[PDB]
Parts: structure tokens; sequence; C-alpha cells
RNA sequence: ACUCUGGUUUCUCUUCAGAUCGCAUAAAUCUUUCGCCUUUUACUAAAGAUUUCCGUGGAGAGGAACAACUCUGAGUCUU
RNA sequence: AAGGUAAGUAUCGUUCCA
């Protein structure tokens, strides 16, 4: 057993169903729902870590997000060569 | 504290409440343990007596008797709650909330000066009475 | 930028306890004198 | 004034409201004396610079001592490099001021579409 | 320089030393990840994504989460905006509006929703071609700067 | 019973994160207020060999 | 110049962390000292002592991928 | 963010729920 990804818009089909409460799919199961909420501001933090780069068009990045699309975070820590780093800065 | 009569679920209350027409039901609910309960529960001790004619003191622990937490907003540690004739008697404090005085205090006459406007303004047929102190402060300097 | 990420992670457990008090089923809430009598 | 405000020194010494802005009473490079209030910049050997100041400013602000100190030591057989190398600096960096210049004294033609961008925000 | 960067430099170097006197080594752990029982759980799943999806994802979660909040006691004169400001409906009258209030801490992650909201909508804007890469990173500074 | 599953789920991820420094923490309170416990004597067994003559 | 030699990468679990865990740096609580001082919630700005948070190093264990292309020390190191 | 709820008596609408 394994942790694979799944297709890219498998979590698109969930934001949409998922736009309100008034959403007939979820109305019962709310204790699964509700109970990650208490780790948003936690993912306010790893994208704003994971924030997209001046030279970087698209940052791809993995994304750990919620069986019922109530939360997505950024899965990974933008590790960089510091070297690099200053000198793409000093561009 | 412990010297107080105790109520020990949810139906010994509400007839303690309704057993009553003629005084002031004083229910401090917390926890006895406390040490803010601890402070108060003193207190409502040194005047139990003196209060005997308008006025009756029982306690609860809302871990025992957890039937009113939601409804009276029973979230600070300790909680005094007025009733006279099976209405909750609101009392204008100092502090935003007028429902309850959720702070456990030091004197012996301030608390019957409370309990006796309670009655006075309930003999009346009020339900909101209003304090003689003001504790938007502390008076302390 | 990277200064409001070390508010960040400042103020996670913060806001990550008290959402958790106010979301859940369950809701939780001058004594010297008042300890040694 | 000097004399006064050191001699001060010397007897100093011997006997709600939310504002983002700093105060100015926080300044503590405020100093009595010359050799503090005017120290003596790093001049760096000449071809140290700080980082975060443009390069070529900080050349022509430069004091120009090691400047006449090098046209001092400098012989003529080991000149042609130097002004050779000036000389193409100045060129490709000539090619900068022209190929990228403003499009006040562009043409159409020259104008390009990033110049089409800077005309149209203006 | 002018004053109002001297005394800049003194209070940069002022948290400086501060942080570098009030440092402690840290202490030992048992190094518990966060998003690997995460990933352990069946209630998360992993996925590439692009950033700018992650940002407007994050931001109609967060403001899911702040309206549940707000229709917690189903208080309906209380709304928010997809700003993350909250107004009123209707002209308060003062015991609705002492019934409907929230501590500092519902106030704050209001507000750095609306910090992240912004930046998320600045990185859209540029997507969108609506500003310039220069014009983006302005707005960025001027977003973290004031 | 799926809900109580989810609660508990994540209340049992919740105290797997709390044992980053749990198991130092309790010990350092528990060696500390002995170190307290020293001076400041408990008052049960201050009264504990009158409470034994009673 | 003959030999045996034999993997690195990746994802986890479990602990130990001395060291700038981190050539970076936040927040909370408590006890003192000021400032304010009008009560909580914010503070004030230094000290000390804690805790959580974002990260890290090491060791071991378990899988997966290059597990089998190698490779390294040893050697008698054979015209 | 607060320390700024007057307490009531009426019919009417709605909705969950028994």
């Amino acid at each position: 057993a394994q942790k694979e990804d799944m297709p890219p818009e498998h979590v698109r089909k969930i934001i949409r169903d998922h736009g309100d409460m008034t959403n007939r799919k979820f109305r019962h199961d709310k204790r699964v729902y509700l109970g990650a909420l208490k780790y948003m501001p936690h993912a306010v933090l790893k994208l704003l870590e994971n924030m997209p780069m001046p030279w970087e068009q698209i940052r791809d990045v993995p994304v750990l997000y919620h069986i019922t699309g109530a939360i997505s975070f950024v899965n990974e820590i933008p590790w960089v060569i510091e070297p690099v780093y200053i000198s793409q800065w000093g561009s | 504290s412990y010297m107080l009569p105790h109520l020990h679920n949810g139906w010994q209350v509400d007839q303690a409440i309704l057993s009553e027409e003629d005084r002031v039901v004083v229910i401090r609910f917390g926890h006895d343990w406390d040490p803010t309960c601890m402070k108060m529960d003193e207190v409502l001790y040194s005047i139990a007596e003196k209060v005997k004619n308008f006025a009756v003191i029982y306690l609860v622990d809302i871990t025992e008797v957890p039937d009113f937490n939601k409804m009276y907003e029973l979230y600070d540690p300790c909680t005094v709650m007025f009733f006279f004739r099976n209405k909750h008697i609101m009392i204008d404090l100092g502090t935003g909330n007028n429902n309850k005085i959720n702070w456990a205090m030091e004197d012996k006459q301030e608390m019957v000066d409370i309990i006796e406007t309670v009655y006075r303004g309930a003999r009346k047929g009020r339900g909101l009475v209003v304090s003689p102190k003001d504790y938007s402060t502390k008076y302390r300097y | 930028w990277r200064v409001w990420l070390f508010f960040m992670r400042g103020i996670t457990p913060l806001l990550e306890r008290w959402l958790g008090n106010l979301l859940a089923r369950q809701f939780e809430g001058q004594r010297v004198e008042s300890h040694f009598d | 004034k000097d004399k006064s405000k050191e001699l001060h020194a010397i007897k100093e010494r011997y006997l709600r409201k939310f504002v983002f802005e700093w105060d100015a009473s926080e300044d503590t490079s405020i100093d009595y004396n010359p050799l503090y209030k005017e120290r003596h910049q790093v001049q760096l050997l000449g071809r140290g610079f700080i980082a975060g100041i443009d390069l070529k400013q900080q050349k022509r602000e430069q004091s120009r001592f090691y400047g006449d100190l090098m046209e001092k030591r400098r012989t003529l057989e080991e000149k042609e490099q130097e002004e050779a190398r000036l000389r193409k600096l100045r060129k490709k960096e000539a090619k900068q001021r022209w190929d990228d210049r403003h499009w006040s004294q562009k043409k159409l033609d020259e104008m390009t579409d990033r110049d089409w961008r800077i005309f149209r925000e203006d | 320089q002018p004053v109002k960067v001297r005394v800049s430099y003194q209070k940069l170097l002022k948290y400086y030393v501060l942080n570098a006197l009030k440092h402690r080594p840290p202490k030992a752990q048992k190094k518990r990840y966060l998003f690997r029982s995460f990933k352990a759980t069946k209630f998360f799943q992993s996925t590439k994504l692009d950033w700018v999806e992650v940002g407007l994802q994050v931001c109609r979660q967060g403001y899911n989460m702040l309206n549940l909040l707000i229709h917690r006691k189903n208080l309906n004169y209380l709304h928010l905006d997809y700003n993350f400001n909250l107004k009123p409906v209707k002209t308060l009258t003062t015991k609705e509006r002492k019934k409907s209030r929230f501590g500092n801490a519902f106030h704050l992650c209001r507000e750095v929703l609306r910090l992240t909201k912004l930046v998320v909508d600045s990185h859209v804007q540029y997507r969108l071609g609506n500003v310039d890469a220069f014009q983006l990173a302005d707005g960025l500074q001027y977003i973290f700067a004031h | 019973k799926d809900d109580e599953e989810a609660d508990a789920i994540y209340a049992a991820l919740d105290k797997r994160m709390d044992e980053r420094r749990k198991e130092r923490r309790e010990q350092r309170e528990k060696e500390e207020i002995e170190k307290y416990r020293m001076e400041r004597p408990k008052i049960q067994q201050q009264f504990s060999d009158l409470k034994r003559k009673l």
C-alpha cells in the first residue's frame, strides 16, 4: 500500500459540489467536514511560504486536500539553493 | 463552600427554583474546587444566615449537572444566578454581561447589597434590576 | 514577505486552538489571600 | 560649536494611539564631535562598492583619490588595455543606453511592443 | 541619509540584537510531522496543482469557514463578503449588535484570511493579464509593506 | 457510527501531534513540583501526624 | 596489474538531540521590574523561567525505486 | 473586540422538531 496522486481534476469536482452548505451531498456528514477546519490557518501559511516566485510563471506544488474539499494544504517546503536564491534576487 | 446545600442532578435545581415563592434563589454554578468559586463560596457562607429571610443559596456543580451549560452560558469558572418565583432576575452591573455575576468578589456587605436589591426589584415585578455599585472598573487606583 | 510568515508560525497554534474550542461538539471556557484561608 | 557640545556632554556624564511611523527622538546618530559625525567612508580600494547603491553612481561619486593614484603609478606599456577596456565598456553600456531607449526619442519603427506598453501606460 | 531611515536602521538593529540575545537552543523533540499523519489518514488525498488554483481554493475554504462561524448562532444580520469584511445587512439594533460580537481571535483570523486573499487575488490579476509581472511584484511589496 | 469514528480519528491525530515533547514536558513538571514540594509542603501531610493521632 | 568487494535515490514508522538542531527567527503562559494604570481583551519593554508553532540533524527499523549497474577498502599488490 | 441588552403583554408569519 502507498499514497498516489489523484488526477488534478478530481479536487475540482469536489470544490464545485462544496461551494456552499446548500448542496445535498453533505448534510449529515458534518463531523468529518468541519473537524478539519481547525487546521485552516495552518494552510494559510503553507501557501504563503510556497508563494510563486517572480521568475516563476507557473508554480506547480503538491497539495494535500481533504476528501470533502474542506481544506487544501500546500504539502511542500520551499527548499532553495541559497546562493542561487541570492543571485536570482540580485538579478 | 461545602457547608451550603448542594444540588446533584438537573431536576433538583429546577425544583429549588420552583419550590420557593417569597425569597430569592441565589445559585452558584461552577466548581467548588475552583480557586475562583471557593473565593465567593465563603462569602456566600458568611451571609447565608443573614439573608435567610429573603434569600436561599444552593450550589450546583456544572459537571454534576450538565443541563444548563448551553442555555445559561456556563463557561466562565464561576457564575451566580438569581431567580424569583421561577423567573430569572436580570441584573445590570458595570460589566457587559447583565445576566450573571461571573466573577468572585471579596466583601460580605456588597453581596447582601445585591441580593436585597434583587429582592426589592422583584417584589415590584421587574425583570431587570440595577445594582448600586458600578463594575465597569475595580476602584483600585 | 518573510516577516508575516514568522508571524504566521507564531500565531498558528493560537488560532488552531481557538477554532478547535469554538468549532467542537463540546465547548469550554487577588487569588492568594483566597488560597491559604 | 563642537567645544560647547563636548563640554556639555562631559557635564552630562560626570554629573491607545496606533501610530506606525517611528519618532525622531529614537535617533542615536547625533554626535557632538566631527570624527564620528563625518566618518571616512570606506573606499574599499575603489574596486569594492556598497551592495544596495548602484555601481556607476558610486564610481562617479567616488573621491577619485585611487583614480589619480593609479594615473600616477600606471605606466604607458599597460595603459593601452585600460583605455581599451574602458572604451569597450562605454560602448557596451551605450548599447543599452541606445537600444533600450525611452519612447520620447524612439521612432515608431524603433518602438517595440514593450515600448508600446510603456507609451500606453504613460 | 535622512532621519526617517536612520531611525529605521536603529530599529532594525534593535530587533536583530534582541533576537540574537534572546536566542535559545531548540528543545529536543520526537519529529511528529503533521501532513504525514494526514497522508496516513483516509480522509486526505495528494495531487499536483497550480499554486494560483490552490490560493483560489483556500480563499473559498476560509470564506466558507468564516460564514459558518457567523451562522453558528443563526444570526442573519451579519454577512461576510468575498473580501473578508464583516458587515451588517441592516442597521444594527443594540440588542442584536451586542448579541453578534466576536472575540479578537475571530477578527484576527478574518484579517489574515483577507491578507492571503489579497495576495492570491494579486497573483490572479497577474495570471489574467490584468497587470504586468513588474506590477505584480510592486503590488505584492505594497501588500507586505502596508 | 461514522461520526464517532471520525471524531476519534481527529482526536487521536491531535494526541499524536502533542507527542513532540509530551513525555519530556510532563517529566520535567513532575520533577519541578517535587522541588517545590520541599520548601512548600502539602497541608494534608503537614497535618498527617495529628490526623493519625485523632 | 588478478581478487573479493555490491549500491544510491525515495516514501514512512520509532526514538535521541549535545550543536548558530535553524549562519533563520515567531507567538503564548507564568513570575518579577517599569511604563501606563480605567476593567477585561489587547498592551507597555526589559529580565528570568516555561510551553506550543514553523523547521532541522543523527541513529535505527520497515517498505519502494537503479537492484543490480557498480564500487570500495582489503589483499600479496602476478612480466 | 468590548466595558452601550429597559424589562414586558399581544395577534401574525415561518421553520425545525414531539
